[PDB]
């Protein structure tokens, strides 16, 4: 008689195939997916401070395009730029646009402080029909279009000390009229010139008169420049025409802010990891949703699936 | 795989064992039965949970980075931005692929190990009273009722109690 | 290495075994002979081929990248192009070095494992009819002619047939 | 009597040494090399479309240096530039040469479409003794050297709309004469000026009169610029002298094309992976032939050899 | 862990064994004693030293690189310099973390292995003269004085000398 | 009776906790630290050749600021720039300062060879009260301030062939006076112009007259430029005013040299690995002292500690 005692292990009728060092397909009793492959399709408004640019790029909100007036002085962790965005002020370009966009994005604030520059000798607050605010000819909110006064434009030599304990970011520009006629009509002399300097920098710009392909019926252009001024340093502006003057400075901060291009709607929900496709759960270590991410995110990989065994080899009856 | 129990000398698993990962089936004069072994089951589970603790819910925060999509052709700098990102992604994809292959081989081996440890522990417990049939089963050479089988499972079996009976049966002619 | 058979309790390998990786040598009343074991051999080979399948013939396509040699001194941007490439190459060289060291340790261990599994399987098969001499050999305590040895190799040996004979020889004085 | 049955494993008389986690030198029965360390020394002409630049750099084939006329409108997967290459047309430079070379290389085509620009008022097709084609004074095939007509050079204001569904790549230049005498002789006025604009860009260039060290007896220079024009956008060229005009546009594509510097001969053979040393087999996962590669290639590593064990530990008699 | 000796069937380690990593404790008619086993100790040490040889004193020389701290805000190029460095550091930090976790699991397993090998070697040596008590101890069924114990430790024990005595004691009633 | 023989392993009363694949805290008998976490706080002067900039940046030592005269012609493996450094010569800027600093740092030498340029027609060796050397008005040692001679500044057209077998590095500049009065006083004409060319390059600079915020009472500036001349090539300098002339060339080498910003004192000691915090031992494979390193160094990681088991699991009585 006696007895028999057998040792054994479980099995399941529904095993899962995983890869190992020695075999690309071996069945185990259970596994878990390590690649996040989906989003809910909306960017959750929590816990990061989201700023939806809507019709405005960050640069347009910075300069003060009238449709972006609602953005004044706002802060963000993540600024979201929409593909539908468009400019509706005076046509402009920014040499090294990507760098200005980046540094403002990273700073994470549009906080602006007005300053009383001395523009004695010229006419301030020039407006344009290409930049309508409240049904009237206007201009970028943060810029001051200077023109002749009584058919004179005296050589400007204007100073602004930074006596703060923080850096100042100045945004200014040069106007390129479309014709000599316009140059004279605005600035009362044939050729303008702009030099913006500090103790540690100098930016000299020569206006270029000439027609460009019209944008919203405008053949002229403004080129945008920027200058950072440290505490103890001084902004100096020298111009004999064509200066698009700053009205003050932006505060520049450091921290965790950024900018992302996405058309995903903002949702009332809470998610740490943002991608342009929408927020994604961050439980898994990897993800194949987007190489662009913000926040505590799984790492982007090329694989669509990676299954980690969480059970023994499955050996069915 | 490396110990040779699971998918090895143990012919197959038991789909009917639903309350543990390892266990015992017996036949004696009172019937035939099955019982999960909790300690071996927990040892395997704890190790797998250790891997999971390293991998799940442990992501890294990143904020402002570089651009990764571009609307205009630019040449040298954009080539470099793209190459940096492509390089990064391939290295992470490699890490992820290797991690899964290594961990999975190891998970199969550690679960095989736990099966083997429980088998070896049982074998030693039985001393001279049973013989290894080569398929994970022991032929026990004495009357071993439910309480007796339970003592083996519970690690309280006293081999001396049965030794005379078992030796007489084993070394018979 | 980790099981302790190859370069362990098995004193050395057999250069004269050319038709398999693992096998049996015997001595009996009819002579002395050798036979490869196909199943253990195939198990080791299949696992090594699994590694090869992951590594051989699996390259990644890349096209336009960044420049990596430069005819003029340029400073900042070129420093960055060079550093990106140097960084990449060191990380891949690390991956390659580690991959080989890990895989090789594992290949030595899995081949040791397969030797050990075949030894253990044989030991169980022989039940009470043989004793382990400690060097991979079993002393078989009964007449075991070529057909008998073949039955052990083929996994069809019936230990009960020889048990009385073997016990009488083993437990002699 | 009885019997003995011994378990064992094979060994070989010619084992190979490999490295492991715990030992830098352990002998196994067999191993395989994972680092490709050699090339056959030729770049196989298959399966990628190879274009051997021979005496021509890509930029010279682009501009239309006479010795590169054979390259017109050709496409490639890999353009191969030879160290022996040289220019034999009017001496030129390209600001950000590396970027123009790269974008054209990546586009993978020299397909050029002529366009009928309106150059009324000036003399077209200026030629030079520094750029001989078929024994006669000539010029870059794709560029149009404009000069005065009847000792006048009227202000040019020429437009070219992109009404295609694809982007256009324009190549143009500015001539810097070596003396004032030359400036006047060519352009009938002391100072030229060039502005090339679109709706989204402007490139203004001032000619610089003066001697440079003579190249093939020429002290003057041409500087080459480029402009991409999107569908719906417009090329506008404004010049009062010194314009080296485009004759049309290059198509610009996207795909897998590139460029490589190599002096390896092209062979009639088939190999997926190309390096400057020649094509290399791609069976192994790594290679130490060259960090520069094109195609499905092993990854470059610093090691000259990495041996993967393919057998057990070798324990000889 | 994977063999199940250390922190397994061996209940605990011996703090009083200060001249080796593995060894023997005995009790016989002359007393009770302890002796380190040099070969198993050296095998474990040599393997760990092999890991150390790969990791210690093997650094790579680098010279001029890219800047990694910046006193002015610059945008695109500086974003790229920072991202390249952050990417590199995260990949190296990953390599370092994984290396330590893998090596440590393996060091625990190889040391467990060496304990197991010495146990198995001893078990085979004793043949039919001792039984495995399940806790790393053997009950030896014959008089085995200090010289006798020493012969087992030294691998020169002749099981045949004691076999009659041991079988009589083992298979008693 | 009989005997008992027990197999066992050692344990210690003072085990160490390490991490593994399956457990974040397991005690072993011994471990070793793989992350170097400290420096001795000094940069050892051996075995790399250290050059302490003291009060001088590399660029100031290059140009020849009087307080940096001691640095002439010196070489280094590692140039160490101190945060206390300051300039005390004529105020200057360098477009792409970071690139000039880098290329000179990497070259690893200040070896300078004077050359006899032909400055017939102008006054050489202009000095300034903003750049005192030995109690007298002076200038950068390596630069030659040219001014009018007898109230004329004839158009300079000066050549310098590289007939060496090595490359030459030329450093030169453009002076921007603060007023028209100064421009005329120095250069005897209203507008200067500088063109520096080779066969393979051209650098044209227009002086910008105007006040900048005063530095050490100086409103004017000098902008620094550089030009590399290959063997067989020729430096050509064309100027009609405002040229700050080179006095010769720097040798440019290749090798293992670099530059590091650090305030750690230099010590009389021997250490292969340098960080800004000081030298660090290089026995461990990793370190968390600084991502900036020079020499044979452990790799920087984020972890403050990584313990490698060097013993078995510790299982105390
Ligand atoms: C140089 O050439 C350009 C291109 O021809 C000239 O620009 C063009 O000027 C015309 C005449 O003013 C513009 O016509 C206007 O078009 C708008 C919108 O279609 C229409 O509402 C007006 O009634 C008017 O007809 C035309 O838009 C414009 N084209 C472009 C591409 O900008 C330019 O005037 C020339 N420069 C000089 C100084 O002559
Ligand atoms: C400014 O200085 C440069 C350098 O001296 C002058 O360029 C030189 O001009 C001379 C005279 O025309 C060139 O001579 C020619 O050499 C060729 C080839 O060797 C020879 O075949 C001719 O018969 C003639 O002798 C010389 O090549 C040239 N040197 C360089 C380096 O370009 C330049 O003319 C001066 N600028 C002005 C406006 O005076
Ligand atoms: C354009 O505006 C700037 C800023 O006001 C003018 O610069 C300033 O010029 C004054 C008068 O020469 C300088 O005053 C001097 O200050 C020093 C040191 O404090 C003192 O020792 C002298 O006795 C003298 O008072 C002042 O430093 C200077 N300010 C700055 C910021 O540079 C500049 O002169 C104007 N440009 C023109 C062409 O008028
Ligand atoms: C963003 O711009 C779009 C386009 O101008 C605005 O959509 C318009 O909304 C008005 C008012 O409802 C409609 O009359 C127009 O038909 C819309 N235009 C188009 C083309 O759809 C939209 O309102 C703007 N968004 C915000 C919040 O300012
Ligand atoms: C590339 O340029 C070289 C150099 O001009 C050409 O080689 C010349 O070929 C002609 C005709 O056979 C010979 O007379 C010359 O002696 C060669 N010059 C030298 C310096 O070797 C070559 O033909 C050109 N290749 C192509 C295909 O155009
Ligand atoms: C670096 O510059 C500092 C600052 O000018 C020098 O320190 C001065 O040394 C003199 C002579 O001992 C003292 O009279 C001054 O009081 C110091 N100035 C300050 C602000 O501390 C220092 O000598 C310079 N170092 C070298 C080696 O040139
Ligand atoms: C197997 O099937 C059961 C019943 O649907 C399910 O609950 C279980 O999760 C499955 N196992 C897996 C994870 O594949
Ligand atoms: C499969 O494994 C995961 C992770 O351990 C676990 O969450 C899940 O419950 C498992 N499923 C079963 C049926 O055990
Ligand atoms: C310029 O416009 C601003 C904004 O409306 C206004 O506050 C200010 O009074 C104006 N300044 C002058 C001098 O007109
Ligand atoms: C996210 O968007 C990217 C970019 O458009 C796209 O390639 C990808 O398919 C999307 N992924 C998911 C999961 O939606
Ligand atoms: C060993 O030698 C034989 C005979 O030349 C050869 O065929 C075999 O490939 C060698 N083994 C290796 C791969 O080292
Ligand atoms: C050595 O291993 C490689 C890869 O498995 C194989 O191609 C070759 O035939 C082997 N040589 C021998 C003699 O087995
Ligand atoms: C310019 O030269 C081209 C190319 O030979 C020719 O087709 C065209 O007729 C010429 N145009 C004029 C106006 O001379
Ligand atoms: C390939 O060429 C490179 C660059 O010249 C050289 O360093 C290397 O030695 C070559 N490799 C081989 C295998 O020919
Ligand atoms: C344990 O303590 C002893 C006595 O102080 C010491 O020598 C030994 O290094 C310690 N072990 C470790 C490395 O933790
Ligand atoms: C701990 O391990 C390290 C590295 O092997 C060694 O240098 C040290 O002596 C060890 N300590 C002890 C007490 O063994
Ligand atoms: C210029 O100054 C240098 C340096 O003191 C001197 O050697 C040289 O003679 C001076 N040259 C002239 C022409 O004054
Ligand atoms: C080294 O200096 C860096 C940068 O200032 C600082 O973050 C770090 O704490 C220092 N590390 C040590 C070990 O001193």
């Amino acid at each position: 008689p006696g007895a028999t005692l057998c040792l054994g292990h479980h099995a399941v009728p529904n095993g899962t195939i995983v890869k190992t060092i020695t075999n690309d397909q071996i069945e185990v009793t259970n596994a878990t997916e390590l690649v996040q492959n989906s989003s809910i399709g909306e960017i959750c408004d929590s816990p990061h401070q989201i700023l939806d640019g809507e019709n405005c790029t960050l640069i347009d909100a910075l300069l003060g395009d009238p449709q972006c007036d609602g953005f004044q002085n706002k802060k963000w962790d993540l600024f979201v730029e929409r593909s539908k965005a468009y400019s509706n002020c005076y046509p402009y370009d920014v040499p090294d646009y990507a760098s200005l966009r980046s540094l403002v994005a990273s700073s994470g604030t549009l906080e602006f402080n007005n300053e009383s520059f001395n523009w004695t000798g010229v006419t301030q607050n020039g407006t344009s029909s290409a930049c309508i605010r409240r049904s009237n000819n206007s201009f970028f909110s943060r810029l001051n279009w200077l023109t002749h006064l009584n058919f004179k434009y005296p050589a400007l030599n204007v100073t602004m000390p930074n006596n703060e304990q923080f850096d100042k970011l100045y945004i200014w520009g040069v106007h390129h009229p479309g014709t000599d006629k316009d140059q004279i009509f605005l600035y009362a002399q044939s050729s303008g010139r702009i030099t913006v300097s500090t103790k540690r920098s100098q930016q000299a710009v020569i206006p270029n008169i000439g027609s460009r392909p019209r944008i919203r019926n405008i053949p002229s252009r403004i080129s945008i420049y920027w200058t950072i001024v440290k505490p103890g340093d001084i902004l100096l502006i020298n111009s004999t025409g064509n200066l698009i003057a700053p009205r003050g400075y932006f505060k520049i901060r450091s921290g965790k802010s950024s900018i992302m291009r996405s058309d995903a709607p903002i949702g009332k929900c809470n998610s740490e990891c943002i991608t342009p496709n929408g927020s994604i759960p961050n439980d898994k270590p990897f993800q194949n949703v987007n190489r662009i991410t913000y926040g505590a995110c799984p790492r982007y990989v090329k694989q669509s699936t990676l299954k980690l065994a969480t059970g023994m080899r499955n050996v069915p009856e | 795989g490396i110990f040779g129990a699971i998918a090895g000398f143990i012919e197959n698993g038991w789909e009917g064992m639903v309350d543990g990962w390892y266990g015992f089936r017996h036949q004696n004069s009172e019937g035939r039965g099955q019982a999960a072994d909790l300690k071996s089951t927990q040892a395997a589970i704890d190790q797998i949970n250790g891997k999971l603790n390293r991998l799940i819910g442990k992501t890294n925060e990143k904020f402002h980075q570089i651009e990764k999509e571009f609307s205009e052709v630019e040449g040298r700098i954009q080539d470099l931005e793209k190459y940096v990102e492509d390089t990064k992604i391939d290295l992470w994809s490699y890490n992820a692929e290797l991690l899964v292959a290594l961990e999975n081989q190891h998970t199969i081996d550690l679960t095989d190990s736990e099966m083997n440890k429980l088998f070896e522990k049982t074998k030693k417990q039985l001393r001279e009273n049973a013989e290894d049939m080569g398929n994970g089963c022991f032929k026990i050479y004495h009357k071993c009722d439910n309480a007796c089988i339970g003592s083996i499972r519970n690690g309280t079996y006293d081999h001396d109690v049965y030794r005379d009976e078992a030796l007489n049966n084993r070394f018979q002619i």
